[PDB]
């Protein structure tokens, strides 16, 4: 009929400053338009169309697009993929995200999902078609998934299949937790237990609903690559790793809790297997608004943060679109 | 047979209102955003709205936000434009035009519809000679011609020797004077003897009544 | 707002030629333009959509392409029927506005000097208070010219005019330049000239009555 | 990842050697 699955190229679109000094601006300043001041939203009256987040292309133009971005900016004095070493110019930039709209190319339209309770595969029944996505601060971090787009309803688990083991857990916050990480004047980062806690109980709620009024237990990572085992995120240019094994505590007491960090400048690639050398008051305040997690006798069900595959970061803000190509015809 | 067929012309005073119509035939109505379009004789044309069919959304250009309303009817597959307080500027071409979904797309048109809006009330056009002669010639060719001035609206219809004549024939665009009354001339360029040999008559036929028919020579 | 240009205003080509014609874009749309073609009295038709996608049913000559703020629709086998005003359009944003125009005319006509004749009011017309004088400028070619008139030998001020469609046959041009004064400004003055130049046109050639 | 690079670590461990995107995980 009208429309089909297609795959084209998105351009993109930003509310950048070509003169700023934040380097994600130069990767904006001439590669992503203005952002429309007078979008359109349509309304698809009676249509029902059914998405699958876990395969959306969508997801890979942004992430080669991310892998792009921090190429060019902070490239590293000495990649090393053992086997061929790189040293380059590493200039010292300034760097933190800002958020980018994917768009289709004329002839194409994204199909957004409008149902808030929508969980990530099969039918949307409140379909709606959109010229850009929203704004996504490309962030890459592991175990929590911060700055991110809050659910607008009630808590979701997204997930390929919960008989799967494999597969991710990504939960979809209702209600976002700050997170401060500072290097003090080799470093930490504390988050209000309080609040953070009553949001946990009520996620091992969603979870219970899945998990049949079962057993739910957080517990450490088995073990792994450092970027795994920990928070690591890179927090305006420095490579921050805080271990999480408090914030998921099964005996929770209740006041603002700290966190140990390690600044770390050389690290594990996430563009490609490899390592990378980065050269030589600096603090990151983020809203943590999703979880990553895996699902490890008893009637206890054992979930251990995850995190790793980057495109998961851009599933949890991409689950809602569809890319379709519009066919004229009479 | 895919086509759009629009309503009659339109003569309005200024700070009165129009609705056009547009009935579709050929496309699954169904599944389209019906468009609508203006242009001022000899100037752009400008998007002025649309209307999604099967959800019934719309969306205007801040230029008619508060005067325009698009509607439409899927029983009999039809648009409709209401414009309000008219002026005179939006005399004009009004198109309804087919189109996808999304935000805007490609377009098929309808006939177009001819509204014109002046103060000026129903005159009839005055009937003067461009007489031939030693400076209205040149060359072994002469040239005569019918200035027909002070009259609304259009159309007029210019005749030589009542249809007999139509070589040599130049019918002009009309202008629309500072007094808000239409003017133009039609002229014909003819072998210098045949003056003489042959009387030239000029047939002037106006939108209502009015056709003066006249006599040039000398 | 958007603003959308067009180059050129008019083109000249003959028959079977290959022609571009060039839209220009001001904030950079991506590849939402649209191409349409008019014949005067008659409704647009929809040549090119996105800025590559042919309509179906339209013939394969007419092409286009583009980048983001320059784009080109080529004719390539130019026919009879494909003298007309094309419009290029942008999607993408605001209120999806229309470029400026241009029209396609016959290359044909060897440069065509005009003939010029001009006519005092009638009596007839003069029994009014208005008076008006109608220079003509029959069959010429190129469309470019220039018509000033002179009063006991003074010009510039205000006076109308208007140029005729294109061609039927000839493929020449025809203009009239109307100018409208009372008996009053009429009676005082007595040598009323028209002065043309074209390029078929060695000098400034003038015709005047009394 | 690299996924023979990977299992011998967690060989040490007693778990197995996923792949995590370009990390290697204990499972
Ligand atoms: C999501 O909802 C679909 C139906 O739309 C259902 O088949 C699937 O089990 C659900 N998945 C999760 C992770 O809840
Ligand atoms: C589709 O979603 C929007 C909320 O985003 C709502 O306004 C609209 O009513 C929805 N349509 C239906 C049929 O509920
Ligand atoms: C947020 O979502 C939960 C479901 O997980 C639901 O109780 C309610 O909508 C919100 N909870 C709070 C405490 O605001
Ligand atoms: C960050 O901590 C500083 C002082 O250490 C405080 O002023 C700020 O509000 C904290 N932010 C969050 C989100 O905890
Ligand atoms: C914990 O957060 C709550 C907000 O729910 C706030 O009222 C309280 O002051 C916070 N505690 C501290 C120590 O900041
Ligand atoms: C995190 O802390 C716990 C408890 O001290 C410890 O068992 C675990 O190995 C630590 N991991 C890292 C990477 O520091
Ligand atoms: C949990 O909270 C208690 C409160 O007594 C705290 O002292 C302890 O370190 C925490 N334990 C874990 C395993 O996170
Ligand atoms: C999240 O955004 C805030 C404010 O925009 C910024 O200070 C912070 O650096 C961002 N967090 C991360 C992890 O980049
Ligand atoms: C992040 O938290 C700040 C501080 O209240 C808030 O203004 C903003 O809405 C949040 N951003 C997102 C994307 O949730
Ligand atoms: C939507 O469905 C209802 C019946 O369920 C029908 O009356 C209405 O006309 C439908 N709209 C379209 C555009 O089919």
């Amino acid at each position: 009929p009208v429309w089909k699955d297609a795959d084209t190229t998105l351009f993109c679109a930003s509310d950048a400053k070509a003169h700023e000094t934040e380097v994600h601006n130069v990767w904006a300043t001439h590669a992503c338009v203005p952002t429309d001041p007078n979008p359109q939203e349509i309304h698809l009256e009676n249509v029902t169309e059914n998405f699958n987040m876990w395969k959306n292309n969508m997801v890979e133009q942004m992430q080669e697009d991310v892998i792009s971005l921090w190429d060019q900016s902070l490239q590293p004095c000495v990649k090393l993929t053992g086997g061929s070493v790189i040293k380059q110019a590493c200039p010292k930039i300034s760097f933190d995200p800002i958020p980018i709209h994917y768009c289709t190319p004329a002839g194409y339209v994204i199909l957004k999902c409008n149902d808030k309770n929508f969980n990530g595969t099969g039918p949307c029944k409140n379909v709606s078609s959109v010229q850009c996505t929203h704004g996504i601060k490309p962030v890459v971090s592991t175990q929590l998934l911060l700055n991110g787009s809050l659910a607008e309803e009630e808590i979701i688990i997204r997930s390929e299949n919960l008989t799967n083991n494999a597969k991710t857990i990504i939960v979809h916050l209702n209600k976002s937790v700050e997170i401060n990480c500072t290097r003090p004047s080799k470093a930490y980062c504390e988050i209000n237990g309080t609040k953070w806690n009553k949001v946990l109980k009520q996620v091992t709620e969603k979870l219970k609903e899945h998990f049949n009024n079962k057993t739910i237990i957080f517990q450490p990572p088995s073990g792994g690559d450092l970027e795994i085992t920990m928070h690591s995120f890179n927090c305006r240019g420095e490579f921050f790793y805080c271990n999480t094994t408090q914030l998921f505590n099964n005996t929770c007491c209740n006041g603002t809790i700290t966190l140990p960090c390690k600044i770390k400048q050389i690290i594990n690639m996430w563009q490609g297997t490899g390592q990378a050398m980065y050269a030589p008051k600096i603090n990151c305040v983020s809203n943590i608004t999703g979880i990553l997690l895996t699902r490890d006798n008893t009637s206890n069900e054992t979930f251990r943060p995850g995190g790793g595959n980057i495109k998961d970061n851009w599933r949890s803000e991409l689950y809602k679109y569809k890319v379709v190509q519009i066919e004229p015809l009479g | 047979q895919v086509q759009l067929v629009q309503s009659g012309p339109e003569v309005k005073k200024p700070g009165t209102s129009m609705k056009i119509s547009c009935k579709a035939s050929g496309f699954t109505f169904t599944r389209s955003t019906m468009q609508w379009v203006r242009q001022a004789r000899g100037q752009r044309l400008e998007w002025i709205g649309w209307i999604v069919v099967g959800s019934g959304n719309t969306n205007y250009a801040q230029k008619f936000q508060e005067r325009v309303t698009i509607t439409r009817d899927m029983s009999t597959s039809t648009a409709y434009m209401e414009l309000s307080s008219l002026r005179s500027e939006d005399t004009a071409v009004y198109y309804c035009a087919a189109a996808p979904v999304g935000p805007t797309s490609s377009d098929y048109w309808g006939q177009g519809t001819l509204v014109t809006v002046s103060s000026a009330s129903t005159k009839g056009p005055s009937v003067f000679p461009l007489a031939p002669s030693s400076k209205s010639t040149s060359g072994g060719t002469a040239a005569l011609g019918c200035l027909v001035k002070d009259y609304f609206p259009e159309p007029v219809t210019v005749s030589w020797n009542s249809g007999a004549l139509t070589s040599g024939v130049h019918t002009f665009p009309a202008v629309l004077q500072s007094s808000g009354l239409y003017s133009l001339s039609s002229v014909v360029t003819v072998p210098s003897s045949s003056l003489g040999t042959q009387t030239y008559i000029c047939n002037v036929n106006h939108k209502p009544s009015n056709t003066k028919v006249d006599k040039r020579v000398e | 707002d958007i603003q959308m240009t067009q180059s050129p205003s008019s083109l000249s080509a003959s028959v079977g030629d290959r022609v571009t014609i060039t839209c220009r874009a001001s904030q950079s749309i991506i590849n939402y333009l649209n191409w349409y073609q008019q014949k005067p009295g008659r409704a647009p038709k929809l040549l090119i959509y996105a800025a590559s996608s042919l309509l179906s049913g339209v013939p394969s000559r007419f092409s286009g392409s583009g980048s983001g703020t320059d784009f080109t629709l080529t004719i390539s086998s130019l026919q009879p029927e494909d003298f007309a005003t094309y419009y290029c359009q942008q999607s993408y944003s605001t209120p999806y506005t229309f470029g400026q125009g241009t029209k396609l005319e016959i290359k044909g006509q060897p440069k065509a000097a005009p003939s010029v004749t001009l006519f005092p009011p009638s009596s007839e017309e003069l029994q009014a208070n208005k008076a008006t004088l109608v220079c003509l400028i029959s069959d010429f070619y190129p469309g470019a010219v220039t018509v000033a008139w002179k009063a006991d030998s003074s010009p510039v001020k205000a006076g109308v005019e208007t140029t005729t469609p294109s061609k039927q046959s000839n493929n020449k041009y025809a203009a009239s330049s109307y100018l409208s004064l009372t008996p009053e400004q009429w009676k005082s003055h007595r040598s009323y000239s028209c002065q043309v130049t074209h390029e078929g046109s060695t000098v400034e050639k003038t015709v005047a009555p009394t | 990842x690299n996924l023979h690079f990977c299992q011998l670590r967690c060989k040490s461990l007693g778990l197995l050697g996923r792949c995590a995107x370009t990390y290697c995980a204990c499972v």
